[PDB]
């Protein structure tokens, strides 16, 4: 029990959660215990989830976030320093009116990344499931923002970076907090 | 620790008649190599026929269509003898042969599969769009010259090269890879 | 006793494990463990079982599914994120009317996959256990699924991938999670 | 193990015959070499064609320069083939032959596509602005000597390079980065 | 527990965090949930943040300047040792009144570093964002400071020195702690 | 170092003796130049008998298949001779020699075993299938031509074959890979 | 403490223990402490112990096995997942009647292998070792799953693949757990 | 590979016309061919000039020293001709041609910066101020040779040099580092 | 560096007089140019000495086993000179010289131990019992060699060569593995 | 703890050690400090040491011998598994009347192993403490089995494997438990 | 690199004029590349001396004896000349040049130090009793030979050779590792 996990652990006794690597296997797995753990406690209150990720896998963000819309509470997503790749997909799935982005954060919204490997007749197969993947997360992203899923996709094709308020104005956030 | 002298290099004896000697990957180097050779005999006797000698693993696919091409640019036949293996492209190449004069030797064995990444390529997904698609390309072009160069429809090539197919010479000679199998000719033997 | 253990053995309380990881020896022996945990703490509950597993060894894979099907409560399974191979396997093997999918989980089903080393007549018994191995994976796809031997031979060879909805028709799972 | 035949080596005949083979990847020692041979075979005879031959994977871009800057200042004509293959700068070097005289062979393969940083340069800002002034710099030079050799807008070739172009023969040819197709002179196959 | 770890609770246990390495994601997130706690805790007394490093990146610094100005508690920050970059600029940013110098710490300013990887489209944007940090840095270090952006522009060209009286002058610090 | 003496060592020398050294593990690098010197050696004169002289460790199967189908293509009589040892594949090629003209020093000794695959060869089952099929194809090709060049039955072959089968010069003449022990020619000693 | 050791103790405390790694002389050293720790607990209650194993040292599952033997309590063992040279070793070494099988366990029998390095004279002793210990491995298994010493020796000779019915057939289990 | 000719090869048919080639990084081993290449030519024909082609991505400044001492020593006059780029050290060696001799082809490319330190020197605070004043010596020589040659003023070199400064073959011709750009010599574009 | 002279090397002049040198360690390489070495000479004069210098640590059985039958094959007769030292296999080499024509310098020495295998066999109990086997016929044939040419029981020459046993020259002119230790035949030594 | 550990302590608790590795500086220690714990807990119960190890060093050993020789309480060895080299040599070390051997135990009897390097004399010195050391071990086996140092130092030259009956029959032991 | 001139390089000229050159480690390769120059020179002129050039630090043992014995066999004498330094076996072939012509330059060294195990050997007792009494008898052997060469007596060398012993040429030549210290022939400032 070092300092580090100390503290998680008395957030967590106050619904603070904490997403601040590489969106893993693990980590994915680590967040999703830690929802269903929250929501088990009690249903009523909301969960605040706190972004500073440069991105990673979608697996682990479907995960995420298929276990953030199931549980009966609200998660308010706080995006801290940066919400890249996945990270930006988990701040805009939190619940509507409860997306925040702190005045200096940074967000980078682009088209996922793969590799290509086997022969001919599975690099077709690659191909194919790597369409899918793409139109379900423009799909999704034009869900989450309002925006149409054109502009989500003309816009993705290469790194684009939103401030706090470009983002607000884009629809990743529904704020900007300042106190 | 071959036997030569300053030099009468086998390699030179067998060059000096008009054989070319494929005996190693089929890469650039050595694809540069035997564009090289062919057109140098097609100067020297443009109505002699060109051997060559394929004892290959196979390589790349722009090494195999450069030697290809050249193989059927030039103005001489050029006469495929498979000894040993001819595994991937090196397939294609003894096929290439002028028909009739594509031969092997009663123990070789002709591997035919598809086109395969050597290792990953990474990037965006809209790159390994455009690079899916060109492996796809490559793939049908590799289907449609062996229908042209053995008599079977691509469909056909398609579905056999689906996964490993190897083939003895006779086997080979059944599939269209080659005419004739080389009998030995040692003379004790009759 | 890490914050993420604390976690899984707070879940563990709650009858929840967790399979999100490659299937291995050691995965597959604390899934085990745990199972049979669980039945002797109380044998008329159920068990619930959460897969975000890419694959793994299939005889640890199968030691996972003896223990599911040998305990006298239900395991019920939950697919987020992916089900692959091994994991495809288990989620299927959930007892039948308790094998949920959450909505944008992936399955991917495939042959198996191996290595042969050896001399001739050890490559040919390996040949011949692959056979085996081949046979019986497929037999109890078909069985799992509803779906004739055939076809899983036919689809199994390469990679097929499955969203929730094509995997609830196909008959790896039987509901899609959705509150 | 390539054989000798005076006793000469194939490419040391084709150079005889006014060839030059750019069959490696473009950079500083193969650069020199094909600037050697072009001025040496331009000196031979001024009012003759050098045939480059390329089959070549790509290479740098200060070499793909003083490449071109040589082909297009030697007296003599410059006839390009494409072999098996001409990406990246090899492109380039291919559509800067003499207008009539670029040929690729049937199955031949060019691959154009915008500059690629090779690794990473890492400082503080005020030196990444002047590196990637630079790589901007020698993007829109790429842009505008293949407009200039296939007689497209330079607009249009930045949307065509903004990611990997693959063309066959006839592709290039429509393109504009090559005149003809090669055609088999197979005596037996004409004679069919 | 160890020892290194129990010496830092018990002073968390007083409000005082350290921030002893270089800023990257997981050190500003632990000094994010400390200050989050610590908030929680009591949000009448101040937080006396420690700086003692050499660098960082720069949205882990903006991550921590963030909840540093969202939190309802004061935060104090002594500057000892060395506070170079990413540590001077959170020396400069606790609250006007409360950064400290101590007698012998050397302040260091310059301007961000990074590297260019992809190809031209890429690194074109990502020239565009060095402009936009860079731009953004020196307007908060001449807020903090108090200096006009073009003396910040100028000095952090390559490397600027200050001692404690120096510093003082300048406007990253408001006191030379002394005892 | 090996000493020189138009510049000659003494393989060159041997060469213009017929006499070639397949000294080096088997393999494509090998196999092309011992098919060199062969064709080359018939080609000089096909009447006259090459002497090829075996140490070697063993190697690949295609290299021994080419190596072994240019052996019995050539018009002359090829007399294997082995010297240290003749382990797998070399073992073969000493068995292919011309009957009554495969011999070894009595020190010499013959090594005999089922091909093996060292390392693993991975991919799904269906690609082990076909790798499978393949090693048991080289495999019984192998005990076929060990069958056919020492008089025995390929199921004795393959029974013997099972494990390392490691036979002493006299053992090998008895088993049928070769036919003579070379006595010395030391006059002093006679 | 972690998850894994946790549930391990709950289930030590239960009298079951695992064997689901190589057999290596420090997991042998684990096992052999704990049957011993269980035997001084109760003298009577059976341990149960779960085979996942793919093999090991001989040494190692000579410990194990002797361990067993001497324990004044009985030892049920069953095979899941799979039991591989020691791993099908130990798993046939337990009591007589109370040697389970999982339905979709696989027992691999084969015979030892080793390594042989250094002088000649070191490399006969070696050797002689070799076939003192492989006399010794059949002897045990046929004592285990009573067939004739010729059987095992023949059987074992590159590798026997059993499916669980196969091996209740053969003799290394005596229910097949349903 | 680079072709010969009937015995040269084309470097050695530009040293017979005096041309010198910088076309590598510029260390020792490349200083001292250079040095042995230029006294040579001077020795040959002392009033017949020297071309120096550059190609090269600069390098040591004791070796940018050294040549560039020989070619201001040597009788002959050298004319330099940028090919390619003509980047750090290599720059000032361009720029050091006779004036009015100093030419670049048209996609060239110079860069020129001040002196950077390879790597980490470790050591005590003393030999680390006397290695400071080492490179500061260096820089102001640079600048000194740069302003010499250039016209500038080395004021003005120092500035522009303080970070990296990238120049075509006409900016570098407006600020001093050569006399002309090159024009193509071809028919068909004439 | 290895001076040539007017052209030869010395190692040319040694072979034109009729001098192999195997001053190397015993392995497939060494054993082919020695053996093509033999050949030869047996080739050009079957009629007279070939001299063979041994100054190496040894190495493989079948190499040692290969010059062996090559030395005792040849027309012919071969003597052994040890300069530095033979040890392990080349102290097989240096009694496998023509009786009476074995010769080794003053301060040589000569190092006969046991086959060892460096390295370790893996396989099956069934594969190791095949490898011992062999391993101990390759022991008891060295010694079979060893007894014939030192006239010693072999029981004699397994006892002695349990454990590695060094001899110096006149140690070994005792044991017989020499038959003389060369004498210093400089002239200003025999004059004064 | 760990749950290897909780074992351990738990059977430390029983006074039950585990010598199951190679026997170097740290295992000694740790051996030498239990013992001197469980001795100064009780000075009359016996402690059982099971030995499973490959070899080791021989200071280590010689420390774990003389903790053994000097402890007021009875110590009783069991070889269980493998006892090669400094194992055996601690498991003879046993109380004359309680060293045990379980029926599958495996023994090794070899002379000490090492290295030479540096300069001459160096080497010399090596040598000689080499042939010190050596002396002392077959002495002390010696008194150990009973056997004339003869004969001990015959058959310790290479390797000597004995079974647990050729190993009571030497006097390694004094009885197979079962 | 090495300037050859008419053709022929400097060690080629020295070999004529029948000098050897000892400038790397004493080993296998070095030591039969100087036992062979030995004897060339031998036979070509007995009478006629041979010269030995040392500078080297050392190296093997047997190849020291091999080197030493082969200069005490020639019929030439053997002079010696010891250029930087003649470290550890190098000292011993100084000294074994004939009595009378062993020299050294004025700031030449000599190291003369006992025999040293480079690495580590392992084995059991038995095998390392016997490995340190041959190390014991070299040592000796070693002792042997300086006392012989430099009058002094064995008692004495071992006392002084136990460390590292340098001797400067004039302390050599007190010692007798050498006879003369060569003064410098220039002309000018004779």
């Amino acid at each position: 029990l070092s300092l580090t996990d100390s503290v998680y652990e008395r957030l967590l006794s106050e619904r603070i959660i904490f997403l601040g690597s590489e969106v893993n296997d693990e980590i994915a797995n680590r967040l999703c215990a830690q929802i269903l753990l929250l929501a088990a406690e009690d249903a009523s209150k909301d969960i605040s989830l706190y972004i500073n990720s440069p991105g990673g896998s979608i697996s682990a963000g479907m995960a995420i976030y298929d276990t953030m819309v199931l549980a009966p509470c609200d998660i308010a997503t706080y995006a801290m320093g940066m919400a890249a790749s996945m990270g930006e997909f988990l701040l805009a799935a939190g619940t509507k009116g409860k997306r925040y982005a702190l005045p200096h954060a940074r967000i980078l919204m682009h088209q996922p990344l793969g590799g290509v490997t086997g022969s001919a007749a599975d690099i077709a197969i690659q191909a194919e499931q790597f369409a899918v993947i793409k139109k379900e997360m423009f799909r999704l992203n034009a869900e989450f923002t309002g925006q149409p899923i054109e502009r989500i996709e003309a816009d993705s094709d290469r790194d684009r970076w939103f401030t706090a308020a470009e983002a607000l104005e884009y629809g990743f956030v529904d704020h900007i907090i300042t106190r | 620790i071959l036997p030569s002298f300053i030099e009468s290099n086998p390699y030179n004896k067998l060059f000096e008649e008009r054989i070319i000697f494929l005996g190693v990957q089929v890469d650039d180097a050595s694809a540069n190599d035997i564009m090289a050779q062919l057109l140098v005999l097609e100067s020297l006797d443009p109505d002699r026929d060109i051997t060559m000698y394929i004892n290959s693993p196979g390589g790349g696919f722009t090494s195999l269509m450069a030697i290809y091409d050249t193989m059927q640019y030039v103005r001489a036949d050029i006469q495929t003898v498979c000894l040993g293996q001819a595994a991937s492209a090196a397939a294609v190449l003894l096929a290439a042969g002028t028909p009739g004069k594509r031969m092997a030797l009663p123990n070789a064995r002709v591997l035919i599969h598809q086109p395969s990444l050597s290792g990953v390529i990474q990037g965006q997904f809209s790159d390994l769009e455009i690079q899916a698609a060109e492996i796809e390309r490559m793939r049908t072009l590799m289907e449609t010259t062996l229908a042209r160069h053995t008599g079977k429809d691509a469909g056909v090539i398609r579905k056999d090269t689906d996964r490993d197919k190897i083939l003895t010479a006779e086997e080979a000679k059944d599939y269209g890879i080659i005419d004739t199998v080389l009998e030995y000719r040692k003379l004790s033997a009759q």
